[PDB]
């Protein structure tokens, strides 16, 4: 059964997401304008988008039960490694299979494969990124499962640089068991079939997507002129 | 370890 504590946990993560994801996308107006003409013409805009989203991912992680019990250092390593993965995850909410783009409310802020390409990335990342978005969308997760997956992604024991892996793992196990139990008690079949295992597989896909993004990011950022168009937070979090 | 902005956003 879903204990009171597990329901409390789901309640907290739902609210935390509510406070950190604005479905109206009103803030996108603050970003440098998107240019769709020109090499890297979408980099300033998507760099801003990402920087804004890292800030939101951080606010979410702070409200993850137990996350605050970690040392400043472990909090930092967990966010540095998970940030891009949680951004790929959370972006599923704006992704649409209708035309395989991320649709943020208006044509200006609708992003497709060629936009991401004009941000300095290649199909080696972009294709499997879309396949990821598609397969995640096909799980048709409950919002409860969506926020649990993001939280589990953030508190992962095997992230590089982790110190207190025993405690990271203990916090994750609490969220994992919350998710496994939620699915059994609240996700009716056939949608529930192997759903936990499919969700964990998506966390593996995310590791692979993380690895490739980092590679294309290092190539992009190694050019001082490109790294110039990024933001200070992106340079600190993604590396410089 | 030299993450001023991450650390500030986490506090
Ligand atoms: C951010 C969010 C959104 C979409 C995410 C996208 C679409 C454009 C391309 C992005 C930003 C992918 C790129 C591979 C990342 C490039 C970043 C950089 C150039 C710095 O290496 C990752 C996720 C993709 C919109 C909204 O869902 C909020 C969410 O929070």
């Amino acid at each position: 059964k879903l204990s009171e504590e597990q329901q409390h946990i789901i309640a907290i993560l739902l609210d935390a997401h509510h406070k950190t994801y604005d479905p109206t996308y009103a803030d996108f107006r603050d970003f440098r304008p998107p240019v769709r003409m020109s090499p890297l013409s979408m980099l300033p805009h998507l760099a801003d988008l990402v920087s804004y989203s890292i800030q939101k991912v951080i606010g979410f992680a702070k409200m993850i039960p137990g996350f605050r019990d970690l040392t400043s250092d472990d909090q930092i390593v967990l966010l540095k490694s998970s940030a891009i993965e949680v951004i790929m995850l959370r972006s599923n909410q704006s992704f649409t299979m209708d035309d395989m783009s991320w649709d943020c409310g208006s044509q200006d802020y609708k992003y497709d494969v060629t936009d991401v390409s004009k941000a300095g990335h290649t199909l080696e990342l972009i294709e499997p990124l879309i396949k990821f978005q598609v397969g995640l969308k096909k799980l048709n997760l409950h919002e409860e499962e969506h926020v649990l997956l993001m939280a589990i992604c953030i508190v992962s024991p095997d992230r590089p640089g982790v110190q207190d892996a025993k405690l990271v793992e203990a916090i994750q196990d609490r969220l994992s068991n919350t998710l496994q139990t939620y699915i059994r008690c609240r996700h009716p079949p056939p949608g529930s079939h192997q759903l936990y295992a499919k969700m964990i597989q998506k966390l593996a896909d995310l590791r692979s997507l993380n690895e490739e993004h980092s590679k294309q990011y290092r190539s992009l950022s190694f050019q001082p002129e490109n790294s110039m168009k990024l933001t200070p937070l992106v340079l600190e979090v993604f590396g410089n | 370890k030299n993450h001023p902005m991450l650390m500030n956003l986490l506090k």
